[PDB]
């Protein structure tokens, strides 16, 4: 069933959530209490009758007026922005989910999606507990992420092909490098798709990681773009212990020695701010840093637990020149939605 | 020429005969639900009808039908199964009804192979259940070499685990039929080939391939394709008499790179044989192994114990692979030690490789 | 690529075969004589660290 909404908005939840108190403080009038009639978009709390659900020039028009103004904004504080942003996507996926009307422009609704899902990825992970949970960010995204796979299969086996389509599967493969079962997927790629630019980009990845070469990662993540820098930031826990752990055993004699290891070097290798961040690293992992060298030694060296905050690693953020809201649209934005 | 049909299955039932179902139920053979529930009771003769149904639907091209037929097969079969109070003669009618769909369940273009999958799972769940001569469980190894194959073509295998574990541990696993016992640590081996579990792959498959019948010159074959990556990975390669027999004559440049890029050349010289059987990706983890080799052709080239990096940034700067500098053959000499092909330590203040003196680096 | 089931249920030890020797270690030895080896002897004697 299709639906014949012509409204930005709900026609009838607004003033259900202006009685009951629910209100999001970005979009109200200043002054409290009304709610505001030009933008009181759609919340997520059979899908029955031609409200709550809109076809797709009104949906991609909201789409557009969420990049170009919304995601631009640092009013207000910081908790509700992801949750509000997070919570509306959501909810237009759940509305296109279901709604079985499938176009090229459709994919595009993922596509800005999935780009908000990986930015978010990096730039709110030092909220405390409560705003984020990553846990359940990284569970959605692989939703998003299987139902592009399993939404670009439609399309070719019909007959028309997509320019961003060999983007994503590049993501898809960064996404999943400590499931060895991806290698069999790689193998049923299509060809053109698999001698692109960038899933060979994915293979060095992939090969950067199982072959333990530390050194062709941290070179190769600043030859790539801005999300798949930033996608590559939950294996930074990862990489940097499996590439020290041999650095603290090809060093030594037996295992009662010292190999007096220099700075400068270790922040070449592997990928870290500044001294300030390596020093923090390296000690409470149970190793010397102090004085003019880093200690080396097979005894003194344990695997942590507990605890093992991140911190966003500023090389990443550097290549972000152009602002928030033209990079989960790509290029350039449609100004002035009315 | 029903009546025929008649007698032979109430004699199937009345002489409790293991041949009958090759008789009658099997598609190896030459091949209307009111008579039979006039003459026979339900569970046992809903199997006829549905059978005269669905040959009906095939002789005339039908395969949704047939689908249906065979859906309604296995679950009336299954319920007339356990209607039977332990015994061991339907077991040969067991085999029948699974090899069947297979490939008709194949045949319907996916999610269809995953509902043949479920309503299969079904049947095991309710065959693995009761019981030293009458038990149930004789063509249970029958049945999970279906369900490798399934869901092998399907590309859905994100866990097979308890479907293995539960025949794993059981007191009859070094007793089956022998045709279905090669047909099992085959997809055993290919599940351990993946996540990196090479060597229950080459235990369970170098098994298939020690046994196995000399009369179909297809699976010798295949078992070799998916098999000699393995154990080149674990060290002990081919000769040159077995790919001259075979005429499996892709590898053996390969097996004289692994030797002594060549590797990168003959490896992109039969580009499109590797992807199309899924050897690819796997078979680039050889360049740890490789650049062992390389190592080794270094150290009996100059012939002493303290060897400088220079020598092997050289050696990989002929290779003309990308991006390889001093900090990059640093890195993997390290991994060579941790994981323990070569001995030694890797020295920062001299930049020269120490290596041990009464064994250089260990065999495999 | 489907692996065909096998036409006789049951064999004897006899029935299959096998080539004996395939699975050998012999190239873990010092030959150093071989073709290959040669044209790495100009690279690594043309940068002028040469050694017996």
């Amino acid at each position: 069933f299709v639906g014949t909404c012509l409204d930005m908005c709900p026609e009838k939840e607004r003033y259900m959530r202006e009685t009951r108190s629910q209100l999001s403080v970005f979009e109200v009038v200043p002054g409290t209490d009304q709610v505001d009639h030009a933008a009181a978009v759609k919340e997520y709390s059979e899908e029955p009758l031609p409200h709550e659900l809109r076809p797709l020039p009104v949906l991609s028009r909201t789409m557009d007026y969420l990049v170009t103004q919304i995601m631009d904004q640092k009013e207000g504080s910081l908790r509700d922005w992801y949750d509000f942003v997070w919570n509306r996507t959501r909810g237009i996926r759940k509305d296109i989910t279901q709604q079985h009307l499938c176009d090229p422009l459709t994919v595009s609704l993922i596509e800005k999606c999935t780009r908000f899902h990986i930015h978010c990825a990096h730039f709110m992970c030092e909220e405390p507990m409560s705003s984020f949970d990553a846990k359940i960010n990284n569970e959605n995204m692989t939703k998003c992420l299987q139902s592009l796979k399993e939404m670009y299969q439609d399309l070719r086996n019909k007959g028309v092909f997509c320019a961003s389509e060999a983007e994503f599967q590049g993501y898809n493969v960064l996404l999943s490098l400590n499931k060895g079962d991806i290698l069999r997927e790689v193998q049923q790629f299509h060809p053109a798709v698999r001698n692109s630019s960038e899933v060979k980009f994915a293979v060095q990845a992939f090969a950067a990681l199982n072959s333990n070469n530390f050194v062709r990662f941290f070179k190769l993540v600043q030859s790539a773009s801005y999300l798949n820098a930033c996608l590559l930031h939950c294996y930074f826990s990862q990489i940097r212990k499996d590439a020290l752990r041999a650095l603290n055993f090809a060093y030594t004699v037996s295992t009662q020695r010292s190999t007096i290891f220099p700075l400068d070097g270790v922040v070449r290798m592997l990928l870290f701010r500044d001294c300030e961040e390596a020093t923090d690293f390296l000690t409470c992992h149970g190793l010397t840093v102090s004085d003019g060298c880093v200690e080396l030694n097979r005894s003194a060296f344990l695997e942590p637990e507990g605890l093992s905050k991140t911190r966003k690693s500023v090389f990443i953020t550097r290549k972000l020149t152009v602002s928030v809201g033209e990079i989960v649209n790509g290029g350039p934005l449609p100004p002035v939605p009315r | 020429t029903i009546n025929q049909y008649l007698q032979q299955v109430y004699e199937a039932i009345d002489s409790r005969d293991g041949a009958s179902c090759a008789e009658l139920v099997s598609f190896k053979h030459p091949h209307p639900e009111e008579k039979c529930q006039q003459v026979l009771e339900p569970p046992y003769d809903e199997m006829f009808a549905a059978h005269l149904r669905c040959t009906y639907a095939v002789g005339n091209h039908d395969f949704i039908e047939a689908y249906k037929c065979q859906t309604v097969i296995v679950q009336s079969f299954l319920r007339a199964f356990q209607a039977h109070k332990e015994e061991n003669w339907a077991l040969p009618v067991m085999y029948a009804v699974a090899l069947d769909l297979r490939v008709f369940a194949n045949n319907a273009d996916g999610d269809m192979l995953e509902k043949a999958a479920e309503l299969l799972m079904s049947c095991f769940r309710v065959c693995a259940s009761d019981t030293i001569e009458d038990s149930k469980k004789w063509g249970m190894l029958f049945l999970v070499n279906q369900l490798f194959k399934i869901y092998f073509k399907i590309n859905k295998l994100h866990l097979c685990k308890p479907l293995i574990r539960a025949i794993d541990s059981s007191n009859l696993k070094d007793d089956y039929s022998t045709a279905q016992r090669v047909t099992y640590k085959y997809y055993v081996g290919r599940k351990a080939m993946f996540d990196s579990d090479f060597k229950q792959a080459e235990e369970y498959l170098s098994f298939a391939f020690e046994h196995c019948h000399r009369s179909s010159q297809k699976n010798k074959r295949m078992i070799l394709i998916y098999l000699l990556p393995v154990k080149m990975l674990l060290g002990h390669m081919p000769t040159v008499e077995l790919l001259k027999k075979y005429h499996l004559m892709q590898f053996a440049e390969v097996t004289r790179a692994v030797s002594e890029l060549l590797l990168h050349e003959a490896l992109a010289k039969h580009e499109a044989f590797f992807i199309r059987c899924g050897i690819f990706l796997i078979l680039e983890k050889l360049k740890i192994i490789t650049y062992r080799n390389l190592f080794k052709k270094v150290y009996l080239l100059l012939k002493t114990h303290q060897l400088s990096l220079d020598a092997f940034l050289v050696a990989l700067k002929f290779m003309q692979v990308e991006d390889v500098d001093i900090d990059e053959v640093q890195c993997i000499l390290a991994n060579l030690i941790y994981m323990g092909h070569v001995k030694g330590y890797i020295s920062h203040q001299h930049q020269k490789l120490v290596v041990s003196k009464q064994n250089p680096f260990p065999p495999l | 690529d489907e692996f065909e089931e096998f036409p006789a249920e049951d064999w004897a030890g006899l029935d299959e075969d096998e080539d004996a020797h395939v699975w050998e270690d012999n190239w873990d030895d010092d030959n150093v004589e071989d073709d290959f080896s040669n044209q790495l002897r100009a690279e690594l004697e043309k940068h002028g660290y040469k050694m017996e």
